[PDB]
C-alpha cells in the first residue's frame, strides 16, 4: 500500500545559510522531490530526476510548497511566547483497496506531535494551547483550510496514481545486499560476530544467526541508508571465542528468491 | 523534547583495500535540527564531503546522511566528529570495518 | 543522605513549547550518580548541576529529566535511582482515573467589602480529576499578580476543588475593567477555559 508523504520543517532562528523551511517528498522509503526558502523551487531527487514527467508538475509541486512556506512562518507570529520554535508537517496520502485514498496530516512543534487537519471538517486541531493559536491563525488567513484540503485531497492522491504509472520502474527496483559475516574479539573469551548486509532495496530485511542449523537469536541490529538511496544494516552477537565456525548468518529480502546463508 | 544524535559509520560496498567506495556517517534521532558533523582521515577533516538533505523519522526526530567518495588502504583510519546542543562535547566514532 | 522527587508543574505538562522536567533532589552528602527509568526501561538524557555546600556544611545534587508530555499525560512512571549503604529507589507520575473537567464560577466582591481601599474577587473551581491543575487572572487580556490560590482538596464526590482570590485596587473595579480567572486542566478544551468578571 504505497504512500506519497511531505516531511515539512520551519524553525524560527535558521543557522546561518541554512532554510527557515524545507521539504523532502518520499514515495514509499525514497525521496522524490526536496524544496528550501532559499532556492525556492521544488526539483526531483536522484532517479526521479528522469521520470517519464508531463511539463508542468515540478511547477505545481513549488507553487503548493511556497503557500505551505508563508503559512508555516506565519505559525510562529501565533505563538509570540518565548524560546526558539520548530514546525514539522507530515502531510500526504496511502491508496486504500477500492481506488479510495487515506489522507495523513500531522504537525509537531518542538519535537512533539501537537495538531492535526481534520479533512472531514476542513479543520486544523489538537489537545493543546498552540493548536488553538496556531489554527485559529490558519483558519482565519483567506483559502488556507481549503488549498490544505484541496493539497490533500485532489493534488496527493493524483500525483501518486501518475508517480505509479510513469515511475513504476522506480518502486519495483529490487537490488538484493551483498553480505559479509566477520568474527573480532571483543572480551577474553567471547567474540562479536558481526552480519552486514550491503546496498540493498528495499529496506524490509531480516539478519538472524543459526548455531549447527539452530536458531542462535536475531542479534543487536542496525539500519541506514547510503547516498543513492539504497540501504545498509548489520546485526552483531556476542559469542565464545573457539565457537565462530559454528555459527553462520541468514538474511530474507524481497530481492532474493530464496534465504541466503552466509558463512563466517 | 531535545534527543541526542545516534551515530552510525559504514562503507556503502564492502570494505576492500585498493578499491575505490563510499564512507557514510548516518546521524539519527536528534532534536532540535541544528547539528554540525565532520567526516575524519587520520584523526583530520576531509573537506570533500557531501550530505542528504536534513530529513526526519515518524517520531519527528531528525536524521542526515554524510558521505565521500574514497579508496581504503590497510593503515587509513575513518571517524565521524558530531557536534549537537545535546552533547557537551563534540562525540567521534571511528569506523570499524566488520559493520 | 536522603531523596526528595518533584513532579513537574502542571502549567508545563499542559503547553506543548515549555519543558516538563521531573527533579530529584539528594540531600546530606561525597559523589552522587543518578540512573533514570520511564516504566522500566532507563533513560540516559538526565541533566545533573554540580553538588553546593549549605549552611549546615552538607551537600545537595540536584539531577532533572526533562519528560515528553504525552508521556507525563498517559501516567507512565518517573524513577530516580540514588547510588551513593544501598541505592535509594524513588518512583512519582500523574493519578490515574478518569479525567474530569474543571467547573469554574467567580463571585463579585459584595457591598460590605466594597467600602474599602482593596476588594477581593473569587474564584471557586471544582468537580476536576486529577489535582494537577494551574489558575491565573488577567485584566482587559493582560496578566496580574496579585492573587493567592489554595491547593487542591479532595471532595466528597472523589473530584478536587480549589479557590483563587484575586485583591485589586477599588478603583480599577469600579471603572469596570474585566477581570479573568484562567484555568489549565488536561481535561478542558485546549488545556485552557477563561470565566471573566466585571462590575455590572
Ligand atoms: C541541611 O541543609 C539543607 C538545606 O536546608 C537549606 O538550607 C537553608 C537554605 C535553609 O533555608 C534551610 O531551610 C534549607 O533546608 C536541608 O535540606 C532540606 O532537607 C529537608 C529534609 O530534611 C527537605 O524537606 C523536604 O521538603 C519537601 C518540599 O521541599 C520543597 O519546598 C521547600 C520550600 O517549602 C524548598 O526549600 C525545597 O527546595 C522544595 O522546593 C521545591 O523544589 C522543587 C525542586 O527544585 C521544585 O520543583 C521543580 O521546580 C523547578 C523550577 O522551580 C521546575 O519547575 C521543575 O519542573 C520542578 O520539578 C518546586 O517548585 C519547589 N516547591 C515549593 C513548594 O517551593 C517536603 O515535601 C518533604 O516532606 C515530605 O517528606 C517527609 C519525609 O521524607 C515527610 O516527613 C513530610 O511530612 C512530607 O511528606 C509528604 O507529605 C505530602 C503531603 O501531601 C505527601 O503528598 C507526600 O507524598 C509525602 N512524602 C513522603 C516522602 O512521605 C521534606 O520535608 C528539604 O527539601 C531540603 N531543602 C532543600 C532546599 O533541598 C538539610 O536537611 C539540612 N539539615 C538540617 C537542617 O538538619
Amino acid at each position: 500500500h504505497l504512500s506519497l508523504l511531505y516531511h515539512l520543517t520551519a524553525v524560527s532562528s535558521p543557522a546561518p545559510g541554512t532554510p527557515a523551511f524545507w521539504v523532502s517528498g518520499w514515495l514509499g522509503p525514497q525521496q522524490y522531490l526536496s524544496y528550501n526558502s532559499l532556492r525556492g523551487e521544488a526539483e526531483p531527487c536522484g532517479a526521479w530526476v528522469w521520470e517519464n514527467q508531463v511539463s508542468w508538475y515540478w511547477e505545481k509541486e513549488t507553487t503548493d510548497l511556497r503557500i505551505k512556506e508563508k503559512l508555516f512562518l506565519e505559525a510562529f507570529k501565533a505563538l509570540g511566547g518565548k524560546g526558539p520554535y520548530t514546525l514539522q508537517g507530515l502531510l500526504g496520502c496511502e491508496l486504500g483497496p477500492d481506488n479510495t485514498s487515506v489522507p495523513t496530516a500531522k504537525f509537531a512543534l518542538n519535537g512533539e506531535e501537537f495538531m492535526n487537519f481534520d479533512l472531514k471538517q476542513g479543520t486544523w486541531g489538537g489537545d493543546w494551547p498552540e493548536a488553538l493559536a496556531i489554527s485559529q491563525r490558519w483558519q482565519q488567513q483567506d483559502k488556507a483550510a481549503n488549498k490544505e484540503l484541496t493539497f490533500l485531497l485532489f493534488s496527493c492522491p493524483h500525483r501518486l496514481r501518475e508517480h505509479l504509472e510513469r515511475g513504476r520502474g522506480n518502486l519495483e527496483w529490487k537490488e538484493p545486499p551483498s553480505m559479509r559475516l566477520k568474527a573480532r574479539p571483543s572480551s577474553p573469551g567471547f567474540s562479536v560476530l558481526t552480519c552486514s548486509a550491503f546496498s540493498f532495496y528495499p529496506p524490509e530485511l531480516q539478519l538472524r544467526f543459526l548455531r549447527n542449523g539452530l536458531a542462535a537469536g536475531t542479534g543487536q541490529g542496525d539500519f541506514g541508508p547510503n547516498s543513492d538511496g539504497s540501504f545498509h544494516a548489520s546485526s552483531s552477537l556476542t559469542v565464545k571465542s573457539g565457537d565462530e565456525h559454528h555459527y553462520c548468518c541468514i538474511v530474507q529480502h524481497a530481492g532474493l528468491a530464496q534465504p541466503l546463508r552466509v558463512e563466517l | 523534547i531535545q534527543r541526542t544524535p545516534k551515530i552510525q559509520v559504514y562503507s556503502r560496498h564492502p570494505a576492500e583495500n585498493g578499491k575505490s567506495n563510499f564512507l557514510n556517517c548516518y546521524v539519527s534521532g536528534f532534536h532540535p535540527s541544528d547539528i554540525e558533523v565532520d567526516l575524519l582521515k587520520n584523526g583530520e577533516r576531509i573537506e570533500k564531503v557531501e550530505h542528504s538533505d536534513l530529513s526526519f523519522s515518524k517520531d519527528w526526530s531528525f536524521y542526515l546522511l554524510y558521505y565521500t567518495e574514497f579508496t581504503p588502504t590497510e593503515k587509513d583510519e575513518y571517524a565521524c566528529r558530531v557536534n549537537h546542543v545535546t552533547l557537551s562535547q563534540p562525540k567521534i566514532v571511528k569506523w570499524d570495518r566488520d559493520m | 543522605p536522603s531523596v526528595f522527587l518533584f513532579p513537574p508543574k502542571p502549567k508545563d505538562t499542559l503547553y506543548i513549547t515549555r519543558e516538563p522536567e521531573v527533579t530529584c533532589v539528594v540531600v546530606d552528602v561525597p559523589e552522587v550518580q543518578f540512573n533514570w527509568y520511564v516504566d522500566g526501561v532507563e533513560v540516559h538524557n538526565a541533566k545533573t548541576k554540580p553538588r553546593e555546600e549549605q549552611f549546615n556544611s552538607t551537600y545537595r545534587v540536584v539531577s532533572v529529566l526533562t519528560v515528553l508530555h504525552q508521556d507525563w499525560l498517559n501516567g507512565k512512571e518517573y524513577k530516580c535511582k540514588v547510588s551513593n549503604p544501598s541505592s535509594i529507589e524513588k518512583t512519582i507520575s500523574k493519578a490515574k482515573g478518569q479525567p474530569r473537567e474543571p467547573q469554574v464560577y467567580t463571585f463579585p466582591p459584595e457591598q460590605e467589602e466594597m467600602t474599602k481601599n482593596q476588594v477581593s474577587l473569587r474564584c471557586l473551581v471544582k468537580g476536576f480529576y486529577p489535582s494537577d491543575i494551574a489558575v491565573e487572572w488577567e485584566s482587559n487580556g493582560q496578566p496580574e499578580n496579585n492573587y493567592k490560590t489554595t491547593k487542591p482538596v479532595l471532595d466528597s464526590d472523589g473530584s478536587f476543588r480549589l479557590e483563587s482570590r484575586l485583591t485589586v485596587d477599588k478603583s480599577r473595579w469600579q471603572e469596570g475593567n474585566v477581570f479573568s480567572c484562567s484555568v489549565m486542566h488536561e481535561a478542558l478544551h485546549n488545556h485552557y477555559t477563561q470565566k471573566s468578571l466585571s462590575l455590572s
